[PDB]
């Protein structure tokens, strides 16, 4: 529902480390 | 008297028994602080205190039936008590105010008391207790990096960061129905085998839980919050356990029962025993045992926690400790494995038998989730008596013997040596 | 067990049990064992010793001519 | 000396017996917690080990628990080991040895750690004052030896042959068949205690209401209050004490504790206030007592009420089935205070 300042734990996982994120909520987070 | 289960889209189980007459029906999530990332610890523990605050007083005033949680690592066990001849009304309301809808829940005012009284809840926790924080301390240094050392409560700094979005986001990606059950604990028989499947009292977001890259793992650690404000001292051996669904699981509790208990100031405590309870006995070492074996779905703890008073005897009373480990693995006595053998009997019977019906619908859910099936304690007894010496030799062979652990204590540790006085001690170059 | 359990009480002068030195008696034989070994170990240059060693070990030690 | 037990598919098991005496009954003041402490050890028949740590080993342990008027001896145990420690329960309630040399070393620092430990929370303490304050040297007492007064084992061995009788005894345990109960107490010591008499109240105990008192202790303050409750309207107060701690009204973030102690006949409506500060716990008592004062309806509560009670029993010596059904309104008369803490801001009396 275009979420507004998305500014989760999500982002900053994302920064840290993108490899060790489990490859399924990957797609999430990019849509 | 017999539990039954099934497989129809969302597992249901039931464990009759007309000795008590407190019907309980609830869900028993499959998920829980082992599934979900460092950085955002507290939701589950947020979704719990919403839960049990706005929903609590929802029931209380409309109806009569009080509401509980738990979560210890991978469960939501938002079990509903009702009287017996209320289950219809409770399952109606969790299937109409916990699955759906969260828009008369989450508002932003609620969820923000709740959040205020979470962080209260969390910091007093942290600055009043003790042996918890140890074992929660235990548990976060055997297992870093990894998603099972992230304890159950969380940290401020995690806490603080999440409001609405990440909550709705774990709530879609694990309020399933894959790995979602539900349990009747009580006096129901088949009411709750039929209702649950109903036209639409059904779980939304339909999928799969998102597996995890990691799983566990181990490595021996220390993590000491050395403080001589505190009066006492607390300290917490560990040894990696076995997993549940392993034919380990009960000769590991045995080799922990073995040992047992202790309250230093009981009339009834200090009298009995084995060799260790009395070779403390005769000065003053410690004030508390608690020989415990936990387990996980992933990898499980064996573990050994003291909280005592005496501040320079701490090295003799880890020496005692090690070398009775170590007595365990090389002889046995047959009447310690058969006292052993009885204990663990009667404390499972207590455990599992408790008139409450919530402990025995939340371990239900627990066996049902990892077990695939509920395991009776008939098989349990009759497969608990075969267990014999040179089964609990061989498998401290294993998990004893020169193998890494994990302390973490706080308090007035400092006199306790580091590393090689703890571990390089295991064997006593006498075997 | 309706009632009395019938117990019996194991040999034991105070500490030592008839089931600890039979858990034991491997191990303290081969600690002889291992003991023995390193005697053999640190003795090698007794004429005596060395000449009671040359013939068991004939394929490893044939170690004494000039 | 009438039993009771119920039959359970599951095997693990439990005998009590509870004797029906306690704080209330002991002469002096602190020999009913010394004397519970004493309890399980030195049987003149067998050692206080040597022949107990076979109960463990055996597969059951012991327990001796105590209350305001129960000194209930607990043993958890499996069903084919029941004749053994129904003998090794009837001889320990057999006023055995009572040594006096294993007085001064046993129970004693036990008492005083136990003593410690319980005094350090200002709720006991608040608790033991209201209860002191409400009831006179009758049903109120001391319920731990703090060492006031020496007592004697004389006086122990007095209060033993006082309550420990058959008469005045009641045995119950669950998950045991009724016939070996029923026929193991006669072949067993229980049928020779000497027939003492019933300790038991015909009337209502004396209540004493509106006096207050204060100490002066070292911690978080608290502000207990309590009301004294009759068995003809005992209801309403049960109901209203779960009323209050629940979260079905807004004084639920505030409150401690508002359990109710039951008794024979009758029993002490308490609640609990406290907070870190001292300044807090004055505006919190103040507006839950003028709430409270201003009368609130009840009745939506019965069925959470109910549900509470039935969950909370767990014992076959089931209390008097109560009725929940004439609960209409409620309006607080009299009652009691205590403060404990702080005493410079906690409000008096006369402005509450
Ligand atoms: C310098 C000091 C270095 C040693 C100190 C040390 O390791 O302290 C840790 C450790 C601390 O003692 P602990 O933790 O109280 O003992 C618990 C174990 O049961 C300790 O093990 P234990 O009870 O078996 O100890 C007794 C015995 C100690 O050995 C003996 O010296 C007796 C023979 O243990 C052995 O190591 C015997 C087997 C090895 C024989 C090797 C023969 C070589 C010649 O002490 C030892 O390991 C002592 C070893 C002594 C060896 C000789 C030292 C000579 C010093 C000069
Ligand atoms: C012939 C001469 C040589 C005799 C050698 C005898 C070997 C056994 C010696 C006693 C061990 C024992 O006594 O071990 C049997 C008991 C069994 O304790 P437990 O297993 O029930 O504890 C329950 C958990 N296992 O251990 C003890 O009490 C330990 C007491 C303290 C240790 C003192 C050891 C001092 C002597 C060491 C000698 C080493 C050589
Ligand atoms: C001050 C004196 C300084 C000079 C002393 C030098 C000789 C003493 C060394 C003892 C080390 C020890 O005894 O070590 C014991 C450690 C035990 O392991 P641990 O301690 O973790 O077990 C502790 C809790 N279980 O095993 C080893 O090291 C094995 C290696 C031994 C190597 C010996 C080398 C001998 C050199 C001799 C030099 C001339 C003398
Ligand atoms: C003590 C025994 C001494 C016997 C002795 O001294 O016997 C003489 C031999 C010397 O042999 P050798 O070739 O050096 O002299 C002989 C030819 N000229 O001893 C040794 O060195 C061997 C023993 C070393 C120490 C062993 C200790 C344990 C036994």
């Amino acid at each position: 529902a275009q979420t507004h300042a998305l500014s989760n734990a999500a982002v900053m996982d994302l920064q840290s480390r993108w490899e060790n994120m489990p490859s399924t909520e990957q797609q999430d987070i990019v849509s | 008297a017999e539990v039954t289960q099934l497989s129809n889209g969302i597992v249901v189980a039931t464990e009759h028994n007309p000795s008590a007459h407190t019907a309980s029906v609830g869900v028993v999530f499959g998920s829980g602080a082992a599934n979900e990332n460092p950085y955002n610890n507290g939701v589950s523990n947020l979704w719990k205190n919403i839960f049990l605050s706005k929903e609590n007083s929802a029931v209380a005033a409309k109806e009569g039936l009080a509401l509980s949680s738990n979560i210890s690592r991978d469960f939501q066990s938002y079990i509903v008590s009702s009287l017996p001849g209320s289950t219809d009304k409770s399952l109606d309301f969790l299937n109409q105010s916990f699955i759906q809808q969260k828009a008369n829940l989450l508002s932003s005012s609620n969820f923000e008391a709740t959040k205020k009284s979470v962080l209260k809840q969390v910091q007093d926790f942290e600055e009043n207790d003790h042996p918890n924080r140890v074992l929660e301390h235990l548990h976060s240094t055997a297992f870093q990096n990894t998603p099972l050392s992230l304890p159950t409560r969380g940290t401020l700094e995690s806490l603080e960061n999440l409001v609405v979005a990440d909550l709705e986001s774990f709530a879609n990606n694990h309020f399933l129905n894959s790995n979602a059950v539900v349990v009747g604990t009580g006096n129901i028989k088949h009411e709750d085998l039929v209702n649950s499947i109903e036209s639409k009292n059904l779980s939304l977001q339909t999928g799969t839980k998102p597996v995890l890259k990691k799983k566990a793992a181990f490595l021996g650690s220390e993590v000491r919050l050395r403080d001589d404000t505190l009066p006492k001292a607390w300290i917490s051996l560990a040894v990696e356990g076995e997993p549940v669904n392993s034919p380990n699981y009960f000769v590991a509790k045995l080799a922990a029962q073995i040992f047992g208990s202790y309250n230093a100031f009981e009339p009834a405590s200090r009298l009995q025993g084995i060799k260790l309870l009395d070779n403390i006995q005769e000065y003053q070492l410690c004030d508390n045992f608690n020989h415990f074996s936990l387990s996980y779905k992933d990898s499980g703890l064996w573990g050994f926690s003291t909280a005592t008073r005496n501040v320079t005897m701490i090295d003799d009373l880890i020496h005692f400790t090690l070398k009775q480990w170590n007595r365990l693995t090389i002889s046995v006595t047959d009447t310690e494995v058969e006292r052993a053998k009885s204990l663990l009997k009667l404390q499972l019977g207590q455990l599992y038998e408790s008139g409450n019906p919530v402990n025995d619908a939340n371990l239900l859910g627990a066996e049902v989730l990892i077990k695939g099936s509920k395991l009776s304690l008939g098989e349990a007894f009759k497969k608990i008596d075969a267990i014999t010496v040179k089964d609990v030799k061989a498998w401290a062979g294993k998990r004893l013997w020169d193998q890494d652990i994990a302390i973490a204590g706080t308090g007035q540790i400092e006199g306790l040596l580091d590393y090689m006085r703890i571990r390089s001690d295991m064997s006593m170059m006498r075997w | 067990y309706t009632s009395h359990l019938s117990s019996k009480t194991g040999l034991h002068f105070g500490r030592l049990s008839l089931r600890s030195l039979t858990a034991y008696a491997p191990n303290l034989m081969l600690w002889g064992g291992a003991s023995m070994l390193g005697l053999f170990v640190f003795t090698e240059g007794w004429p005596k010793f060395q000449d009671t060693l040359y013939k068991k070990i004939p394929l490893l030690g044939p170690t004494l001519e000039d | 000396l009438t039993v009771s037990a119920r039959d359970a598919p599951t095997k693990i098991s439990t005998l009590a017996v509870k004797v029906h005496g306690g704080s209330r009954y002991a002469t002096k003041d602190g020999v009913a917690h010394l004397l519970n402490r004493f309890n399980f050890q030195n049987t003149n028949t067998r050692s206080a080990l040597k022949l107990v740590r076979e109960s463990e080993l055996l597969g059951g342990t012991f327990k001796s628990t105590l209350d305001r008027e129960y000194i209930t001896l607990k043993a958890t145990f499996l069903k084919d080991d029941l004749p053994y420690y129904v003998n090794a329960l009837a001889d320990v309630l057999y006023k055995t040895a009572f040594k006096p040399h294993e007085l001064t070393e046993s129970v004693l620092p036990a008492a005083r750690y136990d003593y410690a430990v319980a005094e350090q929370c200002p709720v006991k303490s608040a608790e033991d004052q209201l209860y002191a304050i409400t009831f006179r040297k009758g049903l109120g007492n001391p319920l731990l030896y703090d060492g006031v007064e020496r007592v004697s084992l004389q006086d122990i061995k007095d209060f033993a042959d006082k309550v420990y009788t058959k008469e005045n005894l009641e045995v119950s345990g669950e998950n045991v068949v009724e016939a070996d109960l029923k026929r193991f107490v006669d072949e067993s010591l229980l049928s020779t205690l000497p027939a003492g008499k019933s300790l038991v109240s015909k009337s209502e105990p004396k209540f004493f209401l509106g006096e207050e008192n204060r100490v002066r202790f070292i911690g978080d303050s608290v502000a207990a209050i309590g009301i004294p409750v009759n068995k003809a309207s005992l209801a309403q107060y049960e109901v209203l004490a779960n009323y209050l701690t629940s979260a079905l009204s807004e004084l639920s973030g505030l409150i401690s504790s508002a359990k109710l102690d039951k008794f024979t006949d009758g029993g002490l409506f308490t609640l609990f206030v406290r907070d870190q500060d001292s300044a807090v716990v004055s505006s919190n008592i103040k507006k839950i007592v003028a709430d409270l004062k201003k009368g609130k309806d009840l009745s939506p509560a019965i069925n959470y009420t109910k549900l509470k009670n039935a969950v909370q029993n767990e014992s076959v010596s089931s209390p008097i089935e109560l009725n929940f059904d004439a609960v209409k309104d409620f309006k607080l008369g009299k009652f009691n205070y205590v403060a404990v803490g702080d005493v410079s801001n906690l409000p008096y009396l006369d402005e509450l």
